[PDB]
C-alpha cells in the first residue's frame, strides 16, 4: 500500500533550520514528482514546489525559493525539504504529496503533515488536573504546556466514544487544553476513569484518576 | 453545465426564425423583445419602434439602440484584434487580424492571416525541429538552420542568441517531444510514450 | 500565476440533500483541475480529478463538472461524515494554487448545550493557582455565548475559550471555557458561575458552585 | 415435633374482653397441663396459671383469678384464655407454655406470645418516609401508627444484613419507628434499595424506593 | 408465695470467658428450679431443669447447679450469640415465680457511633409536616446522648429517642432520635443539627444539613 | 453453698471436725477473733485462741466475743414439730429442740407430730385411718391426690376429708397431699397441680 510517512513535529528557533522529512513506500519512488505544501492554522494549502527523485531536478514556487530546498536520497527514497532562516510565519503544517495522473498531476497520495513551531519559546510540560463536579461529564485540564501537541485518552484507550478533546488555546508562550468525557453515573465513581497526557516533546507522561470532590 | 442545444423560443440565445429572444415571460427583462409567452409571431420578435435587441448580440445597448461605429464589442485574441460595431447591427463583426509574425500560443507560435500556426522559429526565418538525446532541452522549443538539421538547438542556446536573445522558450504541455517518442508534462519533463 | 476563488465560503445542508460548490480560474484552464477534501486534524484526500474524472474508492456521490474557467464539485446526496473543507487546485500551470477553500456543515435538530462547571483540584490549590472550567457540550446551531460570574460580578479577564469542529457522528459543536486566578484572587470569592446563552432558550444556562 | 401455635395481636377496648388461643400439635394434648403467662414490655414473667386439657382442671393465680379464665377444646387441641374487663395494666404479651418433667414442671416448648393492646385510640396507619441524606446509611420512617406491630423489610427481604430497625416510641396514641440499611456506594444509587412496611392491623402496605436529595 | 432474686441484674463479659448467675429462693425448694433464655423478641427457652439436669439440644456450654435456697447457671465459654436476659423459675409450688431475670452483655473493642442526619422527605412536606431524622449506629459501649441543634440552637421539644438491644453479630449498640416540627416551624430555619457524645471522642460527632 | 462438697476434713473449711476445736478458715476469710485461722501454724491451727471461751464457728450458743451464751437463749427456730433451741450455758452447740405436743398439726397439715417427728395421718387426729381414694375404673379422680380417711380397719368407708361424710371433724374442707406422695394405691405419684400422675409397674 503506497504511503509516505513523514517526520514528527519539529520546534525550532528563529534563524534556525528544520529538515522535513518523507519516507515513501508501496511504489517506485523514481518514477513520480514528489510535492511540498504548506497550510497555516486554519488556512489555505499553499503549493511550495517539486523534486523529481529520478535526477533530483526540483521546482520552487517564486515564493518558496529564499525559504526551502528539496532533496533526496533515492537509496532510503526519502525526500526532504530544508526550511531555513525560520521566522513565524514559517509555523505551518507541511504536507509531501505524490503527484500522478500526468500531464497535469493531481495530488493522489498525502503524508499525515509535520507541524513546524517556530519560537523563542521554552519547552514546557504541562500540568494536569482532574475535572470533577443519570450522565456524568468529567475531564482533564492540560495546563501551560509548550509546543503541541499533547496527546489525551481516557482509560488507556477504553474510552473512546464520549469524548471531545478540545483545541489548544495559546496565551504567553504557553498551551491550554481541555479534555471532556461523559460516561453513565453507574460506572463513576463506581469503576475508574483516568485520563492519560503525554507530551512527547520533554516525555512526560501523566495518569490521572478522577475522583468525587468537596 | 450541458447545452440542450435545440432551436426554441427561448432559452436566450437568438436563432433562425426569431429576431430576438428574452426567455419566456418571467424570465423576460427586455424592453426590446416579445417573450416567448407571447402570441404566434409576436413570438421572439422585436417590438414596435425598437432597433434592436441586447440578446442578438453586444452591439445592442439595454434601450434597444444599435451601438455606433468604433465602439468596443470584444476582446484581444493572440492573432486578432479588438471587435468592433459597425453601427448597423448587434452582431459584434468578425475581429481583424493582427499583424502577420505577432507571437501566439505563449510564445511557441505565429498569427499569419489571424490564425496560429508554424513556429515561432519561422520569425527569424528559422526552421522547428525537436531537440534529440541533454534531457531538459527535450521540453525546449529549438531551432534549425532551414534544411539543417545538425544545427538544431534550443531557442535558450548561446548558438541563437542573435534571434532569442539567451531567453528559452519551452514549449507547451501536452507538446510531442523527442522526436514523437514523448509528451512533455506540467514540469516539462519528457514523459515516455508507447502505443 | 492562475488563481482561483470558492463559494461560498461556507455551505450547510440537511442530510440526504444535495451541495454543490463552486471554483472559478482567473483564467481558462481547461479541465485540469482537481477536487481535494480536508476533514478535522486530517491530511488532504483527492475527491475528483480532471474535472469530472473519478478515483477509486471514493464515494460515487461525489461528481463534478465544468471546463474552461467554471467549475463544480457536487455531492449527492449529502450524509454527516461529509463535513470536511474542500478544495479545488489547478494543474495547468505550476505554481500549483488552490482556491480557499468551502467548509461544509450538516444541519440537524437543535441541542441545547450540556453545561458542566469544574472547581480548581487540589492539586492546583497547592500548587498556588485555581481554574474554573465550563464545558458546553454537544449543542447545534453553532452559535453560542459564556459569560462568567464571580459572587454576581461579570468577569472578563482570565478567560479562555476553545471551540470544536461539528462533530462528524453527532453533527453537533461544543465549547470549553477556562477562568484562570491565583489561589489569592479565588479565595476572596465564594459563588462561581457560567452562564450559557444559545437559541435553543430565551434565557441563559446557569451552573454554580460555592467554594467549599 | 412438639409445637404451639398462638393467636395474633389483639386491640381490645377498656372494658371489653379477650379470647387468646393456643393450638397443640405435636404430641398427645390431653396428657400435659398447659400453662399461661403475661409478660409486661420489656420485663419480667408472670405466671397466669395452667390447665389440664383431660377434664379440663384449672389452677389459677390469684392475682389473676378475677382476670383471666382458661378453657379447652380437646376436639382441635386447643387451649384458650378470656381476659375480661380490660384495663391498660393488661396490655402486654401472652405466652402459652408446655408443662413437662414432672412431677414439678418446667416449660419445655413456648409459643411465640401475642400481643394484647387495651386502648381507646383508633387504628390508624402509618405513613411511609424515605430517609436518604464509602457506606452510606439509609432508612424509613413509619411515622403515626397503631396499634404495633409494623414489619419493615428491603428489597422484599433480599437486604438483611445492614439492617436496624428500631423500637417503636409512642406519643399520643401513635407510633413512630425508623429503620436503617448500610450499603457499599457502588450499588446506590446504582442498584435500587426499596423498604417493604407492613401494618396488618390496617391491611396497608407501602413499597418505598430510597432516591438521592 | 416462693420469691426469686437474681443476681446481679446486668452483667458483661468478654467472649470465650466464662459467666455465672445467682438465683436465690426465699424458703428451701430442693433441686425445683429451671433455668430460661429469652433473646430480643424471642420466647423464653428452656434451658436447664431441675437445677443441674441438661435439656436435649442445649448447647453444653450452658451447666448450672444448686440446692436449698441457692443456685447458679454458668455458661463456660461465652458467644456473642449468648447476649439474652436468663430467669430462673420454681416449680416447688404454685403459683410458679420467676427471678427478674439476669441480662448479659457480651464486650467487644470500643466503636464510635457513625452518625447520619436525613431531611423531610419530599412527599412529608407536601403533606405539611416535617422529621429530621437521626441516626447513631453500631457503637460501643452503650452509653451516649444526642442533642439537636436549629440554627445553631439546642432545641428539646419535639425529640423522640430510641434505642436498640446488643446486637448478637456485632455485640454492638445503635439508637435513632427523631426530631418532628411542622411544616411552618421547619421552614422558619435554615441549617439543622444532630450531635452524638460518646466515650470514643472528647468533642461530639456533629452532622448536618441546610434546606434544599 | 453451691457446688459440691470435698467431703474430706480439712482445717480450713468453715466446719469443725474431729481433731479441731473451732475452724474460721483460712486468713482471708476469718473474722472470728476467738480463733486461729487455717494457715496459721501447726500446731495452733485449728485451736481456740488462749482465754477464749468458745467460737461461733462450733455452734450458735457462743457469742462474736468468744463467750458461751446464757442459758435459755434461743439458738434455734419452732420446727413444725419442734419448739425453739435454747443454749444450755455449758457449749455452743445448739442442743436438740424439745417435741412440741402430739397431734400438732406437721407436714401442711398432712401428717401429726408424734414424739417430735412427723409420722402417720391428720385422720388419727380424729380417730381415723388414712386411706387410698381408688379409681373407678382406669379413670383418674382429683380426689387421687385428696387427703382420705376411713373408719379404722373399716376401708369401705374411704373418703375425701371435704366429703359430706367427716363433716364433724373436717366441715367440708379438701386436704391435699404433699407433692411427691403416692397415689392410687402406689400406682402414681401427686405432682405440684395434685393430680395422680401414673408410673412405672416393676421398680
Ligand atoms: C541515504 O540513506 C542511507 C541510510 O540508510 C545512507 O547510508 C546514505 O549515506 C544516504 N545517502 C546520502 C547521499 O546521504
Ligand atoms: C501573412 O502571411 C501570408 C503568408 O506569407 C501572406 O499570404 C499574407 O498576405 C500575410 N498577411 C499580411 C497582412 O501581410
Ligand atoms: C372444637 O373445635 C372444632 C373445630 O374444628 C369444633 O367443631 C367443635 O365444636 C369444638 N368444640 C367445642 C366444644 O366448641
Ligand atoms: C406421743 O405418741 C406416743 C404413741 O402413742 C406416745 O406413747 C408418746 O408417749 C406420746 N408422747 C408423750 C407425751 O408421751
Ligand atoms: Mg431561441
Ligand atoms: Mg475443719
Amino acid at each position: 500500500q503506497v504511503q509516505l510517512e513523514e517526520s514528527g513535529a519539529e520546534l525550532a528557533r528563529p534563524g534556525s533550520s528544520v529538515k522535513l522529512s518523507c519516507k515513501a513506500s508501496g511504489y517506485t519512488f523514481t518514477n513520480y514528482w514528489l510535492q511540498w505544501v504548506k497550510q497555516r492554522t486554519g488556512q489555505g494549502l499553499e503549493w511550495i514546489g517539486a523534486i523529481y527523485p529520478r535526477d533530483g531536478d526540483a521546482k520552487y514556487s517564486q515564493k518558496f525559493k529564499d525559504k526551502a530546498s528539496l532533496t533526496v536520497n533515492e537509496s532510503s527514497s526519502t525526500a526532504y525539504m530544508h526550511l531555513s532562516a525560520l521566522a513565524s510565519e514559517d509555523s505551518a503544517v507541511y504536507y509531501c504529496a505524490r503527484a500522478n495522473y500526468g500531464l497535469y498531476y493531481a495530488m493522489d497520495r498525502w503524508g499525515q503533515g509535520t507541524s513546524v513551531t517556530v519560537s523563542s519559546a521554552k519547552t514546557t510540560p504541562p500540568s494536569v488536573y482532574p475535572l470533577a463536579p443519570s450522565m456524568v461529564t468529567l475531564g482533564c485540564l492540560v495546563k501551560g504546556y509548550f509546543p503541541e501537541p499533547v496527546t489525551v485518552t481516557w482509560n488507556s484507550g477504553s474510552l473512546s466514544s464520549g469524548v471531545h478533546t478540545f483545541p489548544a488555546v495559546l496565551q504567553s508562550d504557553l498551551y491550554t487544553l481541555s479534555s471532556s468525557v461523559t460516561v453513565p453515573s453507574s460506572p463513576w465513581p463506581s469503576e475508574t476513569v483516568t485520563c492519560n497526557v503525554a507530551h512527547p516533546a520533554s516525555s512526560t507522561k501523566v495518569d490521572k484518576k478522577i475522583v468525587p470532590r468537596d | 453545465g450541458l447545452a440542450s442545444g435545440q432551436p426554441i423560443c427561448g432559452n436566450g440565445m437568438v436563432e433562425q426564425g426569431e429576431e430576438c429572444d428574452c426567455g419566456y415571460s418571467d424570465q423576460c427583462k427586455d424592453e426590446c423583445c416579445y417573450d416567448a409567452n407571447q402570441p404566434e409571431g409576436k413570438k421572439c420578435k422585436l417590438k414596435p419602434g425598437k432597433q434592436c435587441s441586447p440578446s442578438q448580440g453586444p452591439c445592442c445597448t439595454a434601450h434597444c439602440a444599435f451601438k455606433s461605429k468604433t465602439e468596443k464589442c470584444r476582446d484581444d485574441s493572440d492573432c486578432a484584434k479588438e471587435g468592433i460595431c459597425n453601427g448597423i447591427t448587434a452582431l459584434c463583426p468578425a475581429s481583424d487580424p493582427k499583424p502577420n509574425f505577432t507571437d501566439c500560443n505563449r510564445h511557441t507560435q505565429v498569427c499569419i492571416n489571424g490564425q496560429c500556426a508554424g513556429s515561432i522559429c519561422e520569425k527569424h526565418g528559422l526552421e522547428e525541429c525537436t531537440c534529440a538525446s541533454d534531457d531538459k532541452e527535450l521540453c525546449h522549443v529549438c531551432c534549425m538552420k532551414k534544411m539543417e538539421p545538425s544545427t538544431c538547438a534550443s531557442t535558450g542556446s548561446v548558438q541563437w542568441n542573435k534571434y532569442f536573445l539567451g531567453r528559452t522558450i519551452t514549449l507547451q504541455p501536452g507538446s510531442p517531444c523527442n522526436d514523437f517518442r514523448g509528451y512533455c508534462d506540467v514540469f516539462m519533463r519528457c514523459r515516455g510514450s508507447a502505443s | 500565476d492562475i488563481f482561483l476563488t470558492q463559494s461560498p465560503a461556507n455551505m450547510s445542508v440537511s442530510p440526504g440533500e444535495r451541495v454543490s460548490f463552486s471554483c472559478r480560474a482567473s483564467q481558462n484552464i481547461g479541465t485540469n483541475i482537481h477536487w481535494y477534501q480536508q476533514r478535522t486534524n486530517g491530511s488532504p484526500r483527492l475527491l475528483i480529478k480532471y474535472a469530472s474524472e473519478s478515483i477509486s474508492g471514493i464515494p460515487s456521490r461525489f461528481s463534478g463538472s465544468g471546463s474552461g474557467t467554471d467549475f463544480i464539485l457536487s455531492i449527492n446526496t449529502v450524509e454527516s461524515e461529509d463535513i470536511a473543507v474542500y478544495f479545488c487546485q489547478q494543474s495547468n500551470r505550476w505554481p500549483f494554487t488552490f482556491g480557499s477553500g468551502t467548509k461544509l456543515e450538516v444541519i440537524r435538530a437543535d441541542a441545547a448545550p450540556t453545561v458542566s462547571i469544574f472547581p480548581p483540584s487540589s492539586e492546583q490549590l497547592t500548587s498556588g493557582g485555581a481554574s474554573v472550567v465550563c464545558f458546553l457540550n454537544n449543542f447545534y446551531p453553532k452559535d453560542i455565548n459564556v459569560k462568567w460570574k464571580i459572587d454576581g460580578s461579570e468577569r472578563q479577564n482570565g478567560v479562555l475559550n476553545s471551540w470544536t469542529d461539528q462533530d462528524s457522528k453527532d453533527s453537533t459543536y461544543s465549547m470549553s471555557s477556562t477562568l484562570t486566578l491565583t489561589k489569592d484572587e479565588y479565595e476572596r470569592h465564594n459563588s462561581y458561575t457560567c452562564e450559557a446563552t444559545h437559541k435553543t432558550s430565551t434565557s441563559p444556562i446557569v451552573k454554580s458552585f460555592n467554594r467549599n
